[PDB]
């Protein structure tokens, strides 16, 4: 961590640069354990994560992303469904472009004064995504992690994803109506307070 | 409720017609008329129905380099830069040795050249090929280097903008230090009083796409990539008024492809929707100038001709403006 | 409460009024107007309402480079470097062969140039592209090379500064080797008493986007990327002071696209906004000189006087500045 | 049910033939002929079964750069622009010194060129090695420099197209600044009449993929990839129309190899699958004119003669038509 | 607790007065005037206040190149390089040819010259963009090539340091392989007895930015991107010792602008900021000579004059070290 | 089922013997030889076995670059393209100056030259460095520049194919602009008689992988990288038939290192796999000729005879296609 500032807005060349430098100064800093451990969520990246949400890989990877905190505190985005935000409903389909101000303050009522707990092992982002990444779901998050928090980039295939291990409590502040490639988004501004 | 290209257009609304309201689709009702909104068809299947690296929401939406012209906006226009380059002056340079004279390399040109855009779009880094050509001897090909090469080509536009003297090409080199040379025989023949044309050959050019929130990269981007492509997949229509010219072209529906899905548009429809003409009283006008058939001038090659004559022999309308637009047709239209 | 294009500006705020307080958004109100706040509105479907790369966010809160002039922190008026080339004088090299001469390489000028920016932002690497003209025939068009590229264009500053000499401008190749050429026809017509002109066609630039934490990038952003669009959607407002020349391009809105929610302005609050003058008793001054219509003389093109006719005899307070400035009109304002 | 390549085409599929419907793959019925659609057969062990770059899906489901030929949207027709050099005039520049003669500079050529494409694919660099030989003597061979590479080439299409002059080529390095030389033995065999011929050895080019949201790219996508291995496994057949001339590689099997499961055809379906011809009255038609081997003239090389001359004698039909095609044939149809 | 700017130091913390305790802020107090230690005051808006690249927790806590001088530290302060050129010899040669002379190329020049560095900062690649002059017609506007580039120019050090011959400036191209010319007209100018000056239009350097660890990057990292913004905001002050000469910039408030939260300075303050002046008997002490108003000469142009005029009629204490700083004057202070 | 070097293919496997079905490898029976299967025997630690860059599971199933040999499918045989260039005709050109001769730069020449390919790969973009000697005098060295560069240089085949005429080879610098000069001694040489030779001493080249997804990329992959480790670990036998040479590389086997667990070959079957004879009746035969060892020439060198001398002395058979074959050795086959 040389030089990057809290969030990468809307900057995916820098982001995917010094995810890449980040990624090569962990590889050679770490052991041969987590060199073979990480392929194991790499090749199963569903069936490790819904099992942390036997145990010697999770122990390891624990162990392994537990140690290289983060000293600036940081912002991240990731997309996430939400049928765990207490929303039983559904709120749109995957194509379906319309978002209606009868279920947006539906949300806003469902979140709203709650710190919903949010644990395991998953995949984030470090710049805003859109226009060209993947959009699974119809809720953007914009997570604020302090100082002392797990990450480790990992290059897939060329391609870099990153790992956060969290103990997180996700403190929501705002909802936001983004349309972003013609879509309608909720972007969701949150807060950690760490247990 | 559909989607297959994943354009975020829906496949009903996309089939049935559709408008932009928001920056987001919406079915097209009769009110929408009188509020200025236009209808949209597009193809159901691919991403982009015109071919122009333009996606259908994006082209619907307006959210593109906004120089690009409104009537670009509907998916069965191609937003397509045509560059055109116009010679003005020629000056000839002998470079005869006063104390001699080579007879490989003895005289050089300054040809004074003006870039014309026609097309729904900008090109933002115009590069054109151009040959000088002498009594059928193709002197030399010369693309743009960097002291001729153009920025900024906004639709409508010259590259020396109105009120602006015109370029000067006289390099043939990379960089720009060699000069264009003419052997002893042009020479003569350039002295008997024949003209020298130039021709354009390809223009090579930028387009700007709207990248993070506002942000506009020319870099990478080329038109060559995507000129076969909307030249293989549309008619080209071309307008002669006596002030400026306008060239389109339009999307057309293959009969022999049964997974080609781009929507029916006969001549007149197409006509209206590259243009945005107006309907006034049934009958198309276009800044108020007639554009109707009965008041124009219509021109075509061997293939529009007869495939016009055919089409019409089977119709019933016996109307030009209302035969199914076919792949591949050119119509040339003057007032 | 509700953001549709991400500038981090809600909707009803940007259509209403706002402003920037500790680098967030309020509501405006008129208790703000003494403290030294303006009344800012905006596009709520459109990241960068000015057509400049600077978002409506970065412009209103003044999170940019600080050499832009404070009358562009308004949305609505666009950050762009008008930039100009003054020609101070020319020097002819005759390279005479004293112990023969040759008329294709007869003389050598070196040009003294000077850059001159006028408009509301600094262009970081100023690469003009200059037409010589003599009796109307073009003569050469360069592009600034290496030796002759100014960085740092600041607003109402020449490159080489007050007391500085003119640059010298006289090659013609990419790398500064080959000297620009005359032939002796127009090496005597010089000689004859003709006078050589020099024009810009235009010129490439940069500007500094922020980017980590007060970091200035500068490469790979090129205004040539923004300039047709700004140029597409806004209009010319000139002011000539005496001493001084003030161009602005303000963005103004469309009647034919309903999805256009750029907000209105007439023409008097556009000139205010743009050139930041002060409403004192009704009237407008700006550094105290008088600017109103009664005061200046206002200059149009044919386009716009015709429009002015239009909107005048369609008007009722039958007066220029309270009509709407729509987009493409060009106003030049003496004093 | 399986796919094993990883084609988005299952392997049971693959073996029995399919067709394309909403961008997906369904198994072959008879119904489906009267609506259009072509019955596609692949190899389900190889992703690329014609070994052009794009995959059995993306070429069944017509997916790619739309200028590539309805005929090569069958995987079994590879995708693969030949483009040959057509020379039309010789311009010859003699070198002398006139108040002199170098005895190894004597004489400059203009050779006017012009490109042609005729297979079922768009190239979008075309860069060609031309090589000028003279009574048996290779003068020079020259690489298409930036003045004479031709982008956005259509099959079927020449570069300079149909109505514009052909293209000059006189510079062998790769900035154009230094033109072919020619010593006095060739000058004087030239002034006695003999005539430089034109021959193409390589053509480089670049070809359009899919790039995430970026659509077509064409840098770094050279064709020399691919060509060895497409000439490799294919029979190569040639179709001489008086108009126009139609090369084309259609995919073989290896009798030897089994894990070589490509398609097995015959020399008539083959010819019917390249060409797009209709089957109608059991003869072949290619647009409206026969095909069928009693009505034209077939023309093989040594090799391809044996062979069809041992399968025609081991067969019982005795059809050319009728037999095998092997890997590596050269056929060419007469008409 | 709050931070706004993002600069690693509370807002309170930042408007009223701060020191760094062993590489973090504390608040500052009287107490520590003894040990050495200043008070820092800055902006709690902008990442970095003066307008360098060093955001101000790097600034306050020294962790970047110690070449900076230790004033400059201060946050209020511009980590600037004021770099110029001296010319100290001339040398001509006239290329006459001896068994000839040609008009247009008769002389070249060898410029002898010595870089001048007076800012609190070094360039870490030194390019000055010098014109020569003579009789008021500039000769030539020469960049630094590779050559003449010149690394760790060090504050208060010449790039050919003491005992060192002067650089030699010989050449015009990129590649330091054409001389300058000279034609006959400036030659005879030239012996005619006039004099040859040199002026500094441009500077192009690099500054080096520290990593976590000990790195220091320099390549890709330009001055021009922040010189214009310092320019912006700051005011310059000349210090003129008979042996050595000091010019800082010191960032000014804006009135106008009830968001410029930079901290209020008066022009003694910022000369003793600017120079790291102790406060000794009420007066003010650089380097063991006297700088009070009443002991050296103040010099400024007709804008600061006025400024200063009509502040210190508004003023009561009528002392130019107690009147307030504003944007943009020029202050001269010879001792 | 336990796989050491992970290269798809298990250590039992590798060990004893596999082919290869549906893309997985099975162990090797008898009854796979009548379906046309091979029997497969590779090295079970490294993932090359013959050090060229496609891995045994690659080579073995064929999923590599398509135009590779049959052949070179079994992993001991190397993936190893042996380039040489002909040369075919020699042009003279003497640049005396006729109105004068300089002894220096007194002759030029146009070598017309052809690459020939003999390995089991294609070489994607040839560039042979050549030197051109007279009489135990090298005049020059050329490595091949963009014209003369080659790409698709087919096994079997020549660069400019059977029907095209010889490349031509004229300039020494990168940029191809400056002839090669032939002095006044070696001139004179060549008149009395004697002729130029050519020699390779190096050819560069690319090789095609398909790392990327779906796609072929021939950039950075050079060949140079590996023929020095194929060299190493490999023993060259070459086939000269009366129309085509056939030059191949076989990994052998050190008996110095207990860890090189490559299969042990004879010189036997190392030739009937570097060239897929067919054992009838118990002899070998390669395209329908006998090359048994009593009716065939071998060739040896010296070390080669030393060492098949040594190692038939210990032998029962004494028969040279049973005895081991070792590293680095050079065994020719003559019909
Ligand atoms: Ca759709
Ligand atoms: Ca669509
Ligand atoms: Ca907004
Ligand atoms: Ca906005
Ligand atoms: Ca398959
Ligand atoms: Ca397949
Ligand atoms: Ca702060
Ligand atoms: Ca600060
Ligand atoms: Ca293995
Ligand atoms: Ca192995």
């Amino acid at each position: 961590p040389i030089e990057r500032p809290e969030d990468f807005l809307k900057d995916k060349e820098k982001a995917k640069e010094w995810e890449r430098k980040e990624a090569e100064r962990i590889e050679q800093k770490l052991e041969r354990s987590e060199k073979e451990a990480l392929e194991s969520y790499k090749k199963d990246s569903v069936e490790i994560s819904k099992y942390s949400q036997r145990e010697k890989e999770y122990k390891e990877l624990r162990n392994a992303i537990s140690k290289n905190k983060i000293d600036k505190p940081m912002y991240v985005y990731y997309f996430e469904s939400p049928e765990k935000f207490a929303f039983n409903k559904v709120i749109r389909t995957e194509n379906q472009n319309e978002i209606s101000l009868e279920k947006f303050n539906e949300f806003k009522e469902t979140i709203q004064n709650k710190l919903f707990k949010q644990d395991g092992f998953k995949d984030i982002s470090l710049y805003e995504p859109g226009k060209g990444d993947e959009k699974p779901t119809p809720l953007l998050m914009h997570l604020k992690l302090p100082r002392n928090t797990g990450m480790l980039p990992y290059t897939n295939t060329n391609n870099v994803s990153t790992l956060i291990e969290q103990g997180y409590s996700i403190k929501i502040d705002k909802i936001v109506r983004i349309v972003i490639d013609g879509k309608h988004y909720i972007k969701a501004e949150a807060s950690v307070v760490s247990s | 409720d559909l989607d297959t290209d994943n354009d975020n257009i829906p496949d009903s609304y996309e089939r049935n017609g559709y408008t932009i309201k928001d920056l987001i689709a919406v079915k097209w009702e009769d009110s929408f008329a009188e509020q200025g909104y236009k209808k949209y068809v597009s193809n159901y299947l691919e991403s982009n129905t015109a071919g122009d690296p333009y996606t259908d929401y994006e082209k619907a939406s307006g959210s593109f380099d906004k120089a690009i012209k409104t009537e670009a906006r509907d998916p069965l226009v191609a937003a397509y830069p045509i560059v055109g380059v116009g010679m003005e002056k020629l000056i000839i340079s002998t470079n005869e040795h006063a104390s001699s004279i080579n007879k490989g390399e003895s005289a050089y040109i300054n040809a004074n050249v003006r870039y014309y855009n026609t097309g729904t779009a900008p090109m933002y880094k115009v590069t054109p090929t151009t040959n000088l050509v002498l009594d059928g001897d193709t002197l030399s090909t010369i693309k743009a280097q960097e002291n001729q090469i153009g920025n900024n080509l906004s639709p409508g536009d010259t590259y020396p903008k109105k009120g602006l003297s015109p370029l000067a090409l006289n390099t043939m080199d990379q960089f720009s230090s060699r000069l264009i040379p003419i052997n002893y025989d042009q020479l003569k023949k350039l002295d008997a009083g024949k003209q020298i044309k130039l021709e354009t050959t390809q223009v090579s050019g930028n387009f700007g796409t709207k990248n993070s929130s506002g942000q506009i990269v020319t870099e990478g981007n080329s038109w060559s990539d995507y000129i076969s492509q909307i030249d293989s997949i549309s008619a080209s229509i071309i307008l002669d008024t006596e002030n400026e010219s306008y060239e389109r072209r339009v999307t057309a529906k293959n009969l022999q492809d049964p997974e080609d899905k781009t929507p029916e548009l006969t001549i007149g429809e197409a006509i209206e929707k590259a243009f945005g003409a107006t309907k006034k009283d049934g009958l198309l006008y276009f800044n108020d100038i007639p554009i109707d058939e009965s008041c124009v001038e219509l021109i075509f090659d061997d293939n529009t001709a007869n495939k016009i004559k055919d089409s019409l022999k089977t119709l019933s309308d016996k109307k030009i403006y209302n035969v199914k637009l076919e792949r591949g047709m050119n119509i040339l239209i003057k007032t």
